[PDB]
């Protein structure tokens, strides 16, 4: 999957 | 409750995994009108990302579902209804931020610091909107996305080191709207390898925190264009 | 909802990591009041341990900071009723399981091996209830658990051979009750041993599917004596 | 801690 900020738990 | 509990509440919950409890707090602390810290604006921020990370990848293992379901298939119909009931309740924590964002953390907002990180939270969640919208509830989505990413995209570029945490999460966000949304990958490379390239050139004014969080981004920037060019 | 809808919406819950919905979904299957073959078991006890899971985690986190925190601490006071919170949830969910155990599971139970699954699953939630109590409370809830565990020992030994799975697994959650609630390691150890020893001596007589599924949870067993003779 | 089952997901 594409990485973005934040990120959950 | 006063703000002081409501922090130390609100870190008792991240500690224990419980975001909804999390969330309310942080709400509290902002419905009292006053500007939050790096560390409160960080707190909400991390607060409504797990409450509704659990909508969006519930969605998604839904609708993936939904799709290998034959169109005739008798179980169709609850299929879908289990997806609407998921998708309101990710509709209801997405308005509730843009609620929060557009009369509380927007307006108040004094340093560009902060607008940017509030402009790029307001198009993370109209982002999450338009994942699972349809039609011109769609397109309005996209747009609202789209312009507080814009505005903050600017302003950061005005006022910010393109080093800064937030400006690069900001441009790692945006890139990922450019490739998932607009569907346009080309564009969101750039974007990300824009930011990334003029990133590395004042890593050599950073302190200790300031460098671990810019490389971490930095890495993630990176992440996705392997990602997006293979 | 008719019971085949439910176990859908059950078993699409579970790919949507959606707990709270499987469990009211199977809440609603059990309630119908048919015995339930071994998958709506299964779904059962996979939905209310997740869903117990996240109030146990919580717990263990908020008592642990509860302990560091110095009792002169004014901060000491909201730490202790989040915990009660936390607590109560947790007690909601022990008792809303053991009445359906007692209700409807347990009572129309028609085989020993449901009536073994059910009263290990009345030991796995008094024994959740005995690490939150008190008290006189305290020896009470640990009586209600041992003897649900005691009583669904001596029915797997007469009835169910030392492989079975469910037998296996009900070895494996009382030694740990003797473990971490009677405070007794050298039993503990003993009863993990005995139920591991016994069915080695059984394994080659299994297809490879069973000797996989026995495999794994004697591996459990010997996980524990190993974490325990340290 | 110790091994039960069943585990959490
Ligand atoms: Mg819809
Ligand atoms: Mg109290
Ligand atoms: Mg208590």
């Amino acid at each position: 999957y594409s990485n973005t900020l934040p990120v959950r738990k | 409750m006063e703000k002081t509990e409501l922090i130390q509440k609100a870190k008792l919950a991240e500690q224990a995994e419980r975001y909804d409890d999390m969330a309310t707090c942080m709400k509290a602390v902002t419905e009292q009108g006053a500007e939050l810290s790096n560390e409160e604006r960080n707190l909400l921020s991390v607060a409504y990302k797990n409450v509704v990370g659990g909508r969006r990848s519930a969605w998604r293992v839904i609708s993936s579902i939904e799709q290998k379901t034959d169109t005739s298939d008798k179980k169709l119909q609850l299929i879908k209804d289990y997806r609407e009931k998921v998708e309101s309740e990710l509709r209801s924590i997405c308005t509730t931020v843009l609620e929060l964002l557009d009369k509380y953390l927007i307006a108040n907002a004094t340093n560009p610091e902060s607008k940017v990180f509030y402009l790029k939270m307001k198009g993370d969640y109209f982002r999450y909107l338009a994942e699972v919208a349809c039609g011109d509830d769609r397109k309005q989505t996209i747009d609202n996305s789209q312009g507080a990413y814009q505005e903050a995209f600017d302003i950061s570029k005005k006022e910010m080191q393109p080093t800064h945490p937030i400006r690069l999460g900001l441009a790692l966000n945006f890139s990922v709207f450019y490739y998932e949304i607009l569907n346009n990958p080309e564009l969101a490379c750039t974007l990300a390898k824009t930011a990334f390239d003029e990133a590395i050139a004042e890593l050599d004014t950073l302190n200790e925190d300031s460098y671990k969080d810019s490389t971490l981004i930095m890495q993630l920037l990176r992440d996705n264009l392997t990602l997006w060019t293979s």
